[PDB]
């Protein structure tokens, strides 16, 4: 059981994307899709290295986006974190 | 950042196409230090977000000691990770980390003879198989293929392919006696 | 007359390759009967004798006429597979390294070393006169041109691949084509390129099924030697039968988990060594005469060797081999030393072995 | 024709007990598990007779000496001195000892070939004894299962 | 619509083809990749 426990956890990883939670199968239907969701659109290093530029960042010089996540961040309200949406998904309707 | 987004928000533009063409090695240049995410934007839809990441961050990324909190963490998380908690989990790991580099950033300041030996096996087999394929005996061979019938190809061709087969097994036998040699 | 020869060699229609499964289904049926035929040594007496206890008077001259026959298949069968499938190996490694030539660049730019054996041997193939022999593209060298002689030095990427610059560039600006012919002495004689015989000898060296066939062509040739050598190729029906296959594969399907299994089996075993070593030492006399004591743990590698030859192949564990510690000071200590061993060795880490291979297996 | 047969002989009547395992459900389950996976299972059964076979000639090229089964020194009764018997011995007894052939031969402690006829014995019980019929075993299991 | 060869059948028949279609077969389904699918087929195919 904690083999398989090992073996779910490597394979979700592939199967969903982290922060969105987005199944793997409609990033690949474009090619490489999976691949650059989740290096590129969602990366948990992006996010954080997002966290440490607000935290360096001065107040006075913060856009609008980064202000609003810095309320919510100092708030603990997480809702800025894409919840089953992503950028793609969200533009289906106008984009695509 | 200005160019990437507006590419990203106006795909269908030509004129944009060149401009990113003709700064394509900038682009190039800055995709190590162009950090791009995206949010819930205040708006209600889904916004990207670009910024700036530092070589010291993912220096302190990459290091070893991160890699091993990530793995931990990541290994936590889909393991017991809570329905609304898991972001949450999330943040606090992210905080440890930032914490975790700048530690990191403060301590830090400022086979193949195997292989060798096979090459140089069937380097000289190979000498071997066409010095015998060239000699001047098989050169002079050609007497035997005037009084030549079927009996004498087939003596021929399986002499032949019975010395590659020779040339083979002094090959193998002589990597395992240099690997052997090697290692004791 | 020399017509002959060449197309006459061709003539033999690589008809090894031909009946190549059907040879090696013949090898495996005169492996099965010399086999059987061993059957019926025995010993006889210095020297001992290894000679036929045979009643039918017909089994000795069949046994060396069946070791010549299977010794010929054998070789057939390597002349085999090699007329057949080499061929594909190399228009593989030939479309791959071509492929990483093109779209990847590999000796252009990145030029991987010190790693890939495949690497280095295409590598030493890269230069020859007829690099693309079995790839269906033979301008690869001059695609290569094309793409990447104003970045690497035109003159750079000519020597890399060895192509003469001028040859087909004035060829095609003027015919002037001069009659040749492989009849002519000596022509098929320097016609072989020796840097790609090199690398297709390396190369099939390499190949995995081409090592095995080797290994029983040997083996069949050592049979003469000793006809026990013989009894190595039954092993054969593992690889031809498909669960055979899986059942063989399992082992190695977990292997790193098996070896660090192992190894923490070898680490407990030592513990208990050292433990017994220290403390239960005079419990393990195996002597039935009181005369000559034979001490199994007077040493650490003979108490060692004790523990594991005898503890991890018995049922029980070492308690039921080691002398019984009823009466002694030191009882419940060994007691609950013996109940341990069994639990963790026997118990749980066999098990945890056992387990292991045959959830690899299913 | 069995229960005509008891007339000749009684015990020919116990034939007939075995009619149970068709009339019970979960019986005929059972003895169709032998037949569900028999190609598997026969393939499994000759793996282990070759690799029998292959002990059988390591330890009649090398540790024939080792194989005397006599407890009185004067009658010694070799089981290794042909290969038939060689083989007989090795399936019918390590086949079905717990921990293998070297339970029941000779002791190895004090020879020349110590640590060969050690690692022969440990590889015959781990690949034998442990693995292959634990996959036959496994193989009948998740057939009735 | 094209045209198959009466050769390319019966060499698509051929028993050695057979078995490399099987090994082919099994590997793609093991460890096929998102976007390598078709990529290892065709890599197939030119061997074929
Ligand atoms: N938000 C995400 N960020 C990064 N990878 C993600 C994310 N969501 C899913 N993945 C998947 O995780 C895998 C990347 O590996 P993983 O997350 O275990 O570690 P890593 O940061 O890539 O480092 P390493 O390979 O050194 O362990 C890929 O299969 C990728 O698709
Ligand atoms: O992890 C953190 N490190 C900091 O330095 C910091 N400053 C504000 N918020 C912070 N969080
Ligand atoms: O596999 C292949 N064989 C060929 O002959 C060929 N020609 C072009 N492309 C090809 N591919
Ligand atoms: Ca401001
Ligand atoms: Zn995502």
């Amino acid at each position: 059981e904690l083999r398989d426990q090992q073996e779910q956890v490597k394979e979700d990883m592939e199967t969903k994307c982290f922060i969105c939670g987005i199944g793997n199968d409609y990033f690949d239907t474009v090619p490489h899709g999976f691949e650059t969701h989740t290096l590129q659109e969602h990366n948990l290093a992006n996010y954080l290295f997002f966290l440490m530029y607000l935290i360096n960042k001065d107040e006075t010089e913060h856009t609008g986006q980064e202000s609003y996540v810095w309320k919510m961040y100092q708030e603990r309200c997480w809702e800025f974190f894409p919840a089953g949406d992503c950028f793609r998904k969200q533009y289906e309707d106008q984009l695509n | 950042v200005l160019l990437t987004n507006l590419s990203e928000h106006m795909p269908n533009d030509t004129r944009l196409q060149t401009f990113l063409e003709l700064a394509e090695s900038v682009l190039n240049y800055f995709q190590p230090f162009l950090g791009r995410i995206e949010i819930m934007g205040s708006a209600k839809r889904i916004e990207r977000v670009y910024f700036e990441i530092s070589e010291s961050s993912r220096t302190q990324w990459e290091k070893p000691q991160v890699k091993e909190s990530k793995r931990q963490f990541i290994f936590d998380v889909v393991n017991e990770g809570g329905e609304k908690e898991k972001m949450e989990l999330f943040v606090n790991f992210c905080e440890d980390t930032i914490f975790e580099m700048q530690l990191a950033a403060q301590i830090s300041e400022s086979s193949i003879l195997t292989v060798r030996s096979a090459l140089f096996a069937l380097r000289y087999n190979i000498l071997t198989l066409m010095r015998m394929l060239s000699l001047k005996s098989l050169k002079k061979q050609m007497k035997k293929v005037k009084k030549m019938t079927v009996k004498d190809m087939v003596t021929a061709f399986f002499s032949s392919y019975w010395s590659i087969f020779m040339t083979l097994l002094h090959f193998v036998a002589s990597v395992f006696r240099g690997f052997f040699r090697i290692i004791c | 007359f020399w017509k002959k020869i060449i197309a006459y060699q061709q003539k033999l229609l690589n008809y090894f390759a031909r009946n190549f499964y059907n040879m090696r289904m013949l090898a495996l049926f005169v492996a099965f009967a010399i086999n059987f035929i061993l059957l019926f040594y025995k010993v006889s007496t210095i020297a001992v004798h290894y000679v036929l206890e045979e009643s039918s008077g017909y089994m000795e001259p069949t046994l060396r006429i069946l070791a010549i026959l299977h010794t010929v298949i054998s070789f057939f069968c390597i002349i085999g597979y090699y007329c057949l499938k080499v061929p594909l190996v190399i228009f593989k490694r030939e479309k791959e390294v071509a492929r990483k030539l093109e779209f990847d660049g590999l000796y252009i730019t990145e030029q991987p070393s010190e790693d890939d054996i495949k690497g280095q041997w295409d590598r030493l193939v890269i230069n020859t006169q007829s690099f693309p022999n079995n790839y269906w593209d033979k301008f690869v060298k001059r695609k290569v041109m094309d793409k990447y002689g104003e970045f690497y030095g035109r003159d750079r990427i000519s020597e890399l691949l060895g192509m003469d610059k001028a040859a087909l560039d004035f060829s095609d600006a003027r015919e002037k084509k001069k009659p040749k012919k492989d009849s002519s002495l000596s022509a098929v004689l320097n016609s072989i390129d020796v840097k790609y015989q090199m690398w297709k000898l390396g190369v099939v060296f390499t190949d995995n099924s081409f090592l095995y066939l080797a290994w029983y062509m040997t083996m069949s040739v050592l049979g003469h030697y000793n006809n026990f050598f013989f009894a190595a190729h039954l092993l054969d029906i593992a690889m031809g039968f498909k669960t055979l296959r899986t059942i063989l594969s399992s082992v190695t399907h977990n292997g790193k988990q098996l070896v660090l299994t192992v190894g923490l089996l070898a680490v407990v075993v030592y513990l208990y060594t050292v433990v017994a070593f220290n403390f239960f030492r005079k419990f393990y006399n195996k002597s039935e005469d009181g005369d000559t004591p034979d001490m199994k743990c007077d040493d650490m590698l003979t108490c060692y060797m004790f523990h594991m030859y005898v503890g991890v192949r018995a049922g029980g564990g070492i308690g039921d081999e080691i002398e019984d510690p009823a009466g002694d000071e030191y009882e419940i200590y060994r007691i609950i030393f013996d109940i341990t061993f069994f639990f963790f060795v026997i118990v749980i880490l066999l098990a945890i072995i056992q387990g292991l291979i045959i959830d690899a297996f299913g």
